[PDB]
RNA sequence: AUUCCGGUUGAUCCUGCCGGAGGCCACUGCUAUGGGGGUCCGACUAAGCCAUGCGAGUCAAGGGGGCGUCCCUUCUGGGACGCCACCGGCGGACGGCUCAGUAACACGUCGGUAACCUACCCUCGGGAGGGGGAUAACCCCGGGAAACUGGGGCUAAUCCCCCAUAGGCCUGGGGUACUGGAAGGUCCCCAGGCCGAAAGGGAGCCGUAAGGCCCGCCCGAGGAUGCGGCGGCGGCCGAUUAGGUAGUUGGUGGGGUAACGGCCCACCAAGCCGAAGAUCGGUACGGGCCGUGAGAGCGGGAGCCCGGAGAUGGACACUGAGACACGGGUCCAGGCCCUACGGGGCGCAGCAGGCGCGAAACCUCCGCAAUGCGGGAAACCGCGACGGGGGGACCCCCAGUGCCGUGCCUCUGGCACGGCUUUUCCGGAGUGUAAAAAGCUCCGGGAAUAAGGGCUGGGCAAGGCCGGUGGCAGCCGCCGCGGUAAUACCGGCGGCCCGAGUGGUGGCCACUAUUAUUGGGCCUAAAGCGGCCGUAGCCGGGCCCGUAAGUCCCUGGCGAAAUCCCACGGCUCAACCGUGGG
């Protein structure tokens, strides 16, 4: 499962920051569609705009740590946020 | 070069070996030796950090001042006497605190033509 | 700036009886190598090295080390919450040795042998609030000695391992 | 240090310990001074024959200096051929 | 061996007054010169990405300078480099925050959040005078600024007065007087962050400044230099200080 | 954590010396070092010598261009994009590398400039006019093997050049305000003279336009960054080195410098240093520190940071804000590569690899990101900086090589029976490349699936029997064993110690009160000179008055970070990192 653990607002850069954790008792550690597609839903958010950075899987623990993004419009995204982890998120091929 | 830096003897006496080399921040120049002639020639120098010079190399005209403090242009016919040296004032050589004879008379000059490239000095 | 090691070897390597004395221990807590013993013996030492330079030491920074010394202490379970400097000292390196995680588990009825809670611990068959640890020469706290649970995806947390049986019979018999 | 050996040299343990010590005697190939080195083991000798690359090093004596039942000998070869003595004595190697 | 001027600066270096992590990475920002002193100032991009955590990649901040978002004392700069120094006021008016940069009791920089009405008044310590051409007097602050005045004002003003700038428009407001009593806050030494009021000003000859005597609010007297005393108010701060 | 013990004697006690017993740093045998996380590797000899690759570039918003594409319209054509290269804006005086010199105001501390400089940066007051001129690129042809290099056509700016005024400088006279403890400086008036500014702009919105918005220029006064010079004190060895120094030491007057000064020069004087050791030699970058010790102390400055010095040796310039400038130039010495012999090029003490050297130190690795620097209004670009990744028995932290019931014995443990986990490994899933890798984290397959070094007479106490060797072979840090029965040499067995490390060697602290102030001896063990006199030095009776130099208590600034001690938080814990206190 996936709960918040705080969401704050650049409101210099109008975005969201998101910081969760995953909950994955004995199952492997997610891929990032998955968990892209599925924590798309609960706070409203356009999957193209939103972009995930990191998630750390812990030694020894069944919580993964994880921390994302959550942008308001498609030109901001490519002007800031930089080509790499889009093409991690599939956003650019 | 012209080096004007370490002594190489210590005060006590005992010889000074040099670590390193010299620097030309530290290097000076060579001496304008200022002439009297007909006419005026000077040169400017670029000097450390950008800055300018100007150095008379021939002068002919002086600014001699009267006690009152009111200024004649006038010219220099020729040097009295150079407390600096004696081989000056025989090859009319101009320099600071130099007793010099103009039209007006005895003057003593009270400026280095080295460096501010002009000669003003006091009637007597 | 090189990192030191955190153990003394003792001044002579064939004194008769620290010799035995050594190998009782090691016998009765089933160690791995005398360096833990000698790691366990050193952070009892420096204990007692920051208990001596405090107990003469006068001004408002040794008081405050001191109460700093004297709560760790406590929060070790190595200690009763009325424990005062001056028994610090009496500190044995068993109290220690009790307090290590394997002898803990094993204490804990969870083990038949101190050498089945090592295998546990490195094949992380037990968690300890939640989080798993492989070494079994961690030192546990007071306050997480409840907490000393069966990891839960480890086949040990079913009540049916077989393993487990026997550990139970051993825990009653 | 890397020396190249020349000759042979059996002495007598001094008195009253009797026994012929095998050494040989090795010029440094560092700067070319002569100096003798002890072999120990037994059969040591028999690997070691003239003009052998060798490495050598001190005999641990008192203050460097000899040691035991031998005189002066300062040295003791440790590598011949880069290839360690101690093996050879034990034989669990073989001498190029 | 060296040959002039540097360019760099390895973060082990770094002034004592930077929350910067120091052996996560080896090299930092070597703030250009500016109006405050490396060791009472630090680089706006710090400011961004540390103590307000609104950029995380150095790149990013300094996009985000470019837009010219951040207004200090009424003034957009784009230099990252930018010396960010003692007692200026950092104002964003995208988020209309207003926070004022001032020393901790332990000697580093912390941003206290201040009304918005403060944030266009800035107190400058009036570090000394000069008469420039025309008999004019110019007024050299502690941060570096310079302020010209007439020759009949000249009395108005004294060195280590404060005068409460209107860093919008350059308008000056007031002048607290350096006399007897007054209510000053501390800018440096063992004392910083410190807040109380004069009772005797040391007059210290053969190279040693004047050493004023502070009494805090509890009544505890304590000494500290004519430099780091700083005047904030008569009788009660006019501004908000912890 | 303040520890001894063996060896001088037929036997005993002293003396003193030596040997074992520990930590740290280099080399190496054997054995592996599987797993991970922090930390290092030409680390002392040859700062001796190199093929090679790379490392320092970016500018279209100064300007003119030429090439090509797009689109439109096309007799004229504009804009946009890329390439080229141009003067031109910047940078290549930082950063990277090393320890020869240097015994020094090189350096640590505190002061110290009123005797300096200062581009890019900040603030404030003012200014930005007129006029002229140049040649790249491109086109026509050229040489030489080259390196490199000719002439003609025309061309651009914030390029160059003259003037306008301010402004810069220096002096005399006369005053007044600022700064400051201080001095004199700065402020103003008058008088005399030389020197002596600018730049506009690519685009877009409004305006017909000018103009405003944005960027950029210059003068003046401050600040700020970096740097220049002056100073007290601190910090080696030698007396089988005792006298030393001539611009030597000071004064007058000047010179040149960014700047003060013997830095130089003309003159005038006879100083100044040395037994609280100059001079000379030997030795050597200085500090933060590190190893050891119970500590007093002893020893050392390799690895990071700060400061200093160098670019094979010497020596000398230009450009410049900044230079005598690793990746710019000139000669000499030196050794090397090319060459019509005319000519040419030289420096891996920059990173990756090589030669030599020697006991003795890694890849001719990838991205411009993380962090930073140069560029540019911005996008963004380069970096052998960096980042990671590689080999390595560098330092430190953890961890494993099976667990349990059970019969017998080797009943210390082993052997077999039963059950139990999967250490490592394989395939997939997340970081991850700011592109791989990293092999980390979880899932699934599932294995009992990796352990050696030294020692066994005693000092160290601890580890004992059998076979062979016979004063040979050999062992051995000291005693000492061995001439035929050796628990002491070699093999086996057995055992002990440590442990993924151990052994051998070398150097450093403890051991050592064998360097002794704490804390040593000098009648017999080595150590009091034959005796006396006395200079400096050292140690010196009591009482009264003063002082506060020492001595002590309180208080401000300062001794920068990293390393160190402690609590707490993150990394599974630890080491490491952060916050806070010393």
């Amino acid at each position: 499962e996936i709960r918040i653990k705080e969401i704050k607002e650049n409101k210099l850069i109008g975005r969201k920051e998101i910081y969760f954790e995953i909950y994955h008792p004995g199952e492997p550690t997610p891929s990032r569609k998955d968990v892209k597609g599925k924590l798309v839903a609960m706070l409203d958010l356009n999957p193209e705009t939103t972009v995930i950075q990191y998630i750390r899987s812990y030694f020894g623990s069944y919580i993964s740590k994880g921390y994302a993004k959550a942008y308001d419009s498609k030109e901001r995204m490519l002007y800031i946020e930089p080509e790499y982890i889009l093409i991690r998120d599939g956003l650019i091929e | 070069a012209i080096w004007q830096g370490r002594s190489l003897k210590k005060p006590s006496g005992g010889r000074i070996v040099l670590a390193r080399k010299k620097r030309k921040r530290e290097l000076g120049r060579e001496p304008s030796n200022t002439r009297v002639a007909e006419q005026d020639k000077r040169k400017i120098i670029r000097t450390y950090g950008g800055n300018r010079k100007v150095r008379l190399t021939a002068a002919a005209y002086a600014n001699v001042f009267d006690k009152s403090g009111k200024g004649r242009k006038v010219r220099i016919i020729r040097v009295i006497e150079n407390p600096a040296n004696r081989q000056f004032a025989r090859r009319n050589i101009i320099t600071k605190g130099a007793i010099i004879e103009t039209e007006i008379g005895k003057a003593k000059v009270t400026s280095r033509p080295g460096q501010d490239g002009v000669v003003n000095a006091i009637l007597l | 700036k090189r990192q030191r090691k955190k153990y003394e070897t003792p001044p002579h390597p064939w004194i008769k009886e620290r010799l035995d004395r050594e190998r009782v221990l090691m016998d009765k807590y089933e160690l791995k190598n005398k360096k833990e013993l000698w790691k366990h013996e050193t952070q009892l030492k420096n204990f007692r090295r920051r208990a001596r330079r405090l107990l003469a030491a006068r001004g408002k920074q040794a008081e405050i080390e001191r109460e700093q010394l004297l709560a760790r202490l406590k929060r070790l379970g190595l200690l009763p919450e009325d424990a005062v400097l001056d028994d610090v000292l009496s500190l044995t390196i068993e109290d220690i040795l009790e307090r290590r995680l394997q002898t803990i588990v094993y204490k804990k009825g969870l083990a038949r042998t101190m050498r089945q809670a090592r295998q546990l611990i490195v094949h992380g068959h037990i968690e300890v609030n939640g989080q798993i640890i492989r070494s079994p020469s961690y030192l546990v706290l007071k306050e997480e000695e409840d907490t000393i649970t069966y990891a839960r995806t480890s086949p040990f947390a079913n009540p049916q391992h077989p393993e487990r049986m026997m550990i139970e019979k051993a825990k009653q018999g | 240090a890397r020396g190249i050996v020349l000759e042979k040299i059996a002495v007598e343990a001094k008195q009253p310990n009797s026994g012929m010590r095998k050494a040989v005697r090795v010029q440094l190939i560092k700067n070319g001074k002569v100096v003798t080195a002890f072999c120990p083991g037994d059969g040591a000798i028999k690997f070691i024959d003239e003009h052998d690359e060798v490495i050598i090093e001190g005999i641990g004596g008192p203050k460097g200096g000899s040691m035991g039942d031998i005189p002066g000998i300062r040295y003791k070869v440790v590598k011949v051929n880069r290839v360690s003595l101690k093996e050879l004595v034990k034989g669990r190697k073989e001498k190029p | 061996a060296r040959k002039g001027p540097k360019r760099h600066l390895k973060r082990l270096a770094a002034p004592t007054s930077w929350y910067i992590e120091r052996k996560a990475y080896k090299w930092a920002v070597r703030p250009r010169p500016g109006p405050h002193n490396m060791r009472t100032s630090i680089p706006l991009l710090y400011i961004v990405r540390d103590y307000l955590g609104y950029a995380k990649t150095a790149r990013e901040a300094r996009k985000i300078l470019n837009e010219g978002k951040f207004l200090v004392d009424g003034r957009v700069r784009k230099d990252y480099k930018f010396p960010v120094g003692i007692m200026d006021v950092v104002s964003i008016p995208e988020t209309g925050e207003h926070y004022r940069v001032l020393p901790n009791r332990i000697g580093k920089l912390i941003l206290h959040p201040i009304s918005e009405d403060e944030a266009f008044i800035k107190p400058l310590r009036i570090r000394n005078k000069r008469m420039i051409k025309g008999a004019r007097v110019q007024l050299n602050f502690h941060d570096g600024t310079n302020h010209i005045v007439s020759i009949a004002e000249k009395d108005n003003y004294f060195t280590s007065y404060t005068v409460l700038m209107k860093v919008p428009e350059r308008e000056i407001l007031e002048v607290l007087p350096f006399e007897k009593g007054a209510y000053v806050f501390v800018t440096q030494g063992k004392n910083v962050a410190r807040k109380g009021r004069i009772v005797e000003i040391k007059r210290f000859p053969m190279g040693w400044p004047d050493v004023v005597t502070i009494e805090d609010e509890e009544g505890e007297l304590f000494d500290t230099l004519k430099e780091y005393a700083f005047v904030v108010g008569t009788d009660k701060p006019k501004i908000s200080l912890p």
